[PDB]
């Protein structure tokens, strides 16, 4: 390991080898400006971003003694002996030579003194604060800690001259993506056909470990059909498949379709595909989602030239059954962005703190794998109005929207967060959430109009054997005021009343054989919709209707 | 030689009421 | 056990003998392709699916070291003995030759280090997570883990380098049945009637281990058949049919045993009247469920839900109790208030949870009666406590339309006030049709009069056209 | 007997189960009653603590994990089962659940019968009436 | 006493009442006095935390379980009976609940008398005249 | 103390209850004041927390059975005193209450409270009396 | 505002009781109109919520004198609707009325810190609106 | 400072307050600084330790038994003002807080930290102080 392969962050990479070099190569300067340089450094960041792999390298391009602490591993058996191990270590690495010094999972040995209620742990922070303190000028040794998680750290260890400098070893960008994974697959037989722009371009919240796994994924593929056309039978090998042997471009789509991030498979959502062809109508709306979701994701160039933020939040209200749910589908499917699927009461909880902790880790997986576009759908279950009623049941309700609010208030450019919105009823949604600043564009979805309508049939009977001589503009003409629902459940119906007309053919098909085509006709005929529209209805009344309207009108 | 030792003491939870109003 | 024992699952058999096979007996091919392979994984899924099972399997058919681990095992009571224990672990299998780690039910010894508030078992899992990945790792050892609740373990740990590959050995379909049906009944001696493709196109939701019980208690039953010891007995058992349709009647899927329904009995012919409603009752839950290639073919989904809404006693409870009988896809009967709790969000998570049972066991039919006692209206109650009818109601917007799979699940409505319903209920796609079953008539008043009257004895000249011409009103409680 | 197994120290409680399971499997073909076990099998879902979780999947794995069991039938009582964690309710680890409910006037006749035949009843008794009286005795 | 068996540490209020309930049975046919019973016996499934459930369950099993007990009597003393787990109200554990209530008018004048025995009064005084007048007073 | 000795592990506050009156019952015949108890005495009916009401039986274990007190006294306080238990009101634990709820006592306290010092040789204490009408001591 | 009772008095009892603490303050009541409404006769639960916000409001205000020297600012689009139990002297009395120069100076205020193109003149668009405002 | 006064010992926090507090007294008319009060105070009603209240408890009765002979003075800063006990605010310990909401202290910081450098020949350190205006220490 080298400098060579740590990759990304090439700022960073610069900064903690001036910090980690100058101190132990070049001390002169530091005592012409006049400054002892410090003897600890943090580096924090999700798990899996690169920070054990760049103190390896470090410990490889210096010569110095490495000496590595694994955090759980200080501890001993008998009575008071882990102490002397700890400090005998120390004292050697500060005896041999100007060495450095690597100390894994601090967080194993800072509990935030709160929830530790022991006495072997206090002691043996302690003595590390000790031996810490105890380094004279002269030893030039220098410790790195490696932390997975930045809160939970003891303050008494972050205290100026201890631990004094943090770096947050974040997200590489596209082209520390493109450059990470060229070091991974520079040691491959790679075949001509193959362009890792397009995979550092299509991968977006990847960090550092699931770019291996992709690149892993894609060699099992590939021994895969390699193994399927060689077969090999398990009693002997060959020696000409592996010489015939490359890489091919399909696997990589096999292998971005199956994986996703590492952070986000806590919440991965059931696959769900719908194209920009299922969502009948709209055709504006849809154009105006598109233009909001690929802009802020693609060019930051353009964003500044703007020189106005754009806005990071949104929310869809409208009757029910209009296709709000199949909006959010679309995009989480086809808008090529992270998508966390949340409900609302999902995240509540009845224990104390737990509801907030809750709101608290999905928005940092959010910002975690940044860009991403958090679906809150049925808003109006968490964000209500406050104070509505003296009866506020402990106003945990309160609590969670002002967590909700604060902890959601702290966006910028920065970590790409998109909020999807979606609401039945939008009088009861808290105005706080309305406010010019946080979500400030409405969508309304109105009811369908009859081309629109036409359109959506098209899209719904699209997968559906149909008749060459039908047309469907007289079915839009007749439900005027139908609903996208609606449309689905006469379809339905239709579908349900040719599968009975199928099997009962089949029935009698099967009983005159006792005493080939399936069924008369493998297509829906225009007597399945003539006799399936006297059971449908229209799901939003008229009552509805005009409270939508007027909560549109003003 | 030293030992360990376990302990698990107690939650807290929150309760909903219901309240009647007068018009 | 071997290969042929672990059945209805292809896919999670393949890649796991693969990946615990292949890099152990042609690692030059894996050296010529450049990359290692994954070196970890962790099977989950829910109970009695076969997990231990393949364990077992792999440890017998390979011919490598296997160490085994149970979860609570590592721990013990001197200070710093459980890492120790874990380090002597990794060390004996590494020393000695390539092998298999299974450390079984991992979720004991891999908590998320978020939620916990202990000492020891923090340590525990941060040496874990030093042994899978750091300086010396691992050295030709793969480690398998087993876990039925995967989202409780802490994700640093499920990184690449420690668990790379996640297999999902799940529910079984119709065809897994079919062929665990034939792996457990390999041994026994069957009678010619036995037909296991019907049988396991009738088990809708046994996963692995309910097939094993269902077996195992047709047997006694035959024993106890034959038992009212000479060879004369002790041959020609012949586990009949009829004992494994006894079987199948009396057990049900261990996923809803926690919510096992009251036998009633009550049958087609007990409902009088009403059939057109019966049979298009019939034709929305039958053909779904026994004819998914036709709905295939047309390239749609199915209707799911219905709502019966009437004057009280025309016979909702009594249609419930019809298709809760003599209908192969499992029940759950809900109360309507019953899931309702003091706490704060336990109504929404009992409504989450039942509803996660019946898309667990589908295909599933859930009956909510009075449906207009949890999902009425919502912001009409000025004095509510906290809007917790508000937030159930749309956890069951939701929970019945959302980010689901929309697999088999079948929700059938009953109130007698559809005017205090929720109109985000009653639209297509939740509850599609509404069914007014009305009052009977002369020739409904007199198919329920023979359908009550069907159990007693009367006089031969009795004519019960005078009470149905009689009765103009009534209901078929009057 | 439920809550006999467990102890202070870290780890002892399922010292205590694998002593209990190793003895009755190092015997004989034995059998384990465990009395009011509703005390130390929860969900694992709703507990917070950690000990009595352990002890749960230690269970687990010694009714059915590899090598699991030979020849030792496990016997279990309990007033409410629909508190216990539903891996537990499964073939392999608890085959069967039996329902010893309220006895009807049959059963109550035998309860009397068997409760009053070793003391010294007076000529004048009659023990079917009684049972008929009584209606909602639980046995 | 009520609170006087439960202990921090998880595990140890049971091996409380074992040593107790041991030290009850060691010697002599003896009698235990449990003072605030419902202190220590909540309703089951009504209680949010493992430690309470355990000590009932392991109360149950103490006094009605295998080998239950051997000329040892019991009693409890309890201000709301209808707080107490309905498993312990039942023949067996808890079989004669014994109502002391409000004493009457007779009653009272036996306390009076009781009560002045070690007093000294006044030549003309009188108890049941005095006992006439206080409807409600207990004891 | 009233939220002092209250804590949320389980066991641990009844053992200080405990320590505490077999504190004051070893060394001599000694006076406790338990401070703001109305904290500590949730009614048994209205709380939901098994703490309040084993602290509770503490209590009322401490001041009545077997050998409960030996030459002893405890005094309570607190401000509203009707969310207290009946069985903490009865006799033998808590059998005498005391309201200590004017100008002339007003006073008295600005004497006692001005005496340490020579504030002066013409101020008037019926003004000082006389303005301050609700002022609590 | 609260939909209950109390509660919605409460919020301005306290808002002011943090006004008081922090003398000498400036408190901006925004759209004056929905909180007064004029009390009037509305006759219903909103009529009485309304009722009582203003009583608790005036009765919150005339009682600042000399010390604390607190000063509520409000604005408002229509002055219809304002109360004049609120526009009473000795409560509040000041009454500031609020063009094209304006609309340019706002123009050119909000393009600040943008990079316009130099060939460009905002006096085409400052009198071509005429009504327009700020927030437009 | 604040989590400074805690050992492996028990009880040790309360003797190491009588330490500092009889040394302050002792030696002369003097002033104590405790920094960083926010954790030996933990507001008495989130918390659930005992040792907690146990040095609250010290703290609070080390400060009220401070007679006029000791002529000390002690002196406490924190960072937030609304976790802190309202018993520790009482009338008797802390009554007179001040609300600090310069440049030449922020001139005089920059010439003791960088007077110990062969620095340039073209700086100055007003500019430096008169641009920083936020910084502190
Ligand atoms: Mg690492
Ligand atoms: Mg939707
Ligand atoms: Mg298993
Ligand atoms: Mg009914």
């Amino acid at each position: 390991v080298g400098y060579d392969d740590i990759g990304g962050c090439r700022k960073q990479m610069a900064q903690i080898r001036e910090m980690v070099e100058l101190p132990l190569r070049h001390p002169q300067l530091f005592k012409a400006i006049g400054i002892k340089p410090p003897r600890g450094v943090l580096m924090y960041g999700p798990p899996g971003t690169g920070k054990t792999l760049m103190a390896r390298a470090v410990a490889n391009e210096t010569g110095a003694f490495f000496f590595l602490i694994n955090g759980p591993e200080v501890m001993s058996k008998m009575a008071g002996e882990s102490e002397s191990n700890l400090r005998k270590a120390f004292e050697e690495a500060e005896k041999n030579a100007p060495a450095i010094i690597f100390i894994d999972e601090i967080d194993s040995i800072a509990p935030k003194r709160d929830k530790t209620n022991g006495e072997v742990e206090r002691r043996v922070v302690s003595q590390l604060l000790t031996l810490m303190d105890g380094m004279k000028a002269r030893s030039n040794v220098v410790v790195i800690a490696a932390t997975n998680r930045p809160n939970s750290i003891d303050p008494a260890l972050r205290r100026f001259g201890r631990f004094d400098r943090e770096v947050d070893i974040g997200i590489p960008d596209a082209t520390g993506r493109l450059e990470v994974l060229r070091i991974h697959t520079k040691n491959m037989k790679l075949a001509d056909d193959v362009d890792l722009e397009a995979l550092a371009a299509e991968t977006h919240g990847y960090v550092g470990a699931d770019i291996a796994s992709l690149c892993s994924e894609a060699a099992m593929q590939q021994i895969r059909e390699k193994m399927d056309l060689i077969d090999l039978d398990e009693d002997e090998i060959d020696a000409e498949v592996l010489d015939s042997l490359g890489v091919t471009m399909d696997n990589f789509r096999f292998a971005l379709g199956n994986s996703n991030p590492s952070a986000l498979r806590e919440t991965v959502v059931e696959s769900v595909n719908v194209t920009w062809d299922d969502v009948g109508g709209l055709d504006e709306i849809k154009e105006e989602l598109k233009e909001t979701v690929e802009y802020p994701v693609l060019h930051p160039d353009q964003y500044t030239k703007f020189g106005l933020s754009p806005s990071k939040g949104v929310l869809f209200y409208g009757p029910p059954g209009t296709g709000k749910t199949l909006l959010a589908k679309a995009v989480a499917t086809e808008v090529s962005a992270n998508f966390i699927s949340v409900k609302g009461p999902e995240l509540l909880s009845m224990w104390y703190g737990e509801s907030e902790s809750n709101i608290r880790d999905i928005f940092d997986k959010a910002r975690a794998a940044a860009p991403t576009v958090v679906f809150l759908d049925e808003l109006d279950s968490i964000a209500k109005a406050r104070g509505g009623s003296l009866g506020d049941a402990g106003g945990a309700s309160d609590r969670v929207v002002n967590q909700l609010l604060t902890e959601m208030d702290g966006m910028n450019a920065k970590k790409n967060v998109f909020v999807i919105g979606a609401t039945n009823r939008p009088d009861q949604i808290d105005p706080a959430i309305l406010r010019p600043g946080r979500l400030d564009q409405l969508i309304y979805v109105p009811l369908p109009d009859e081309n629109a309508r036409l359109s959506i049939l098209n899209a719904q009977l699209r997968k559906t054997p149909l008749e060459p001589g039908l047309e469907l503009t007289a079915i839009a003409k007749a439900t005027q005021g139908f609903s996208g629902a609606d449309l689905l459940y006469i379809v339905q119906r239709a579908a349900k009343y040719a599968i009975k007309d199928s099997i009962e053919a089949h029935r009698q098909h099967e009983a005159e054989k006792e005493v080939p085509e399936v069924d008369p006709v493998p297509y829906i005929t225009k007597e399945h919709f003539a006799e399936a529209m006297k059971t449908a209805k229209r799901s939003v009344s008229d009552a509805e209707l005009r409270r939508y309207e007027a909560y549109s009108q003003q | 030689a030293a030992a360990a030792a376990a302990a698990a003491a107690a939650a807290a939870a929150v309760a909903v009421a219901v309240a009647v109003a007068a018009a």
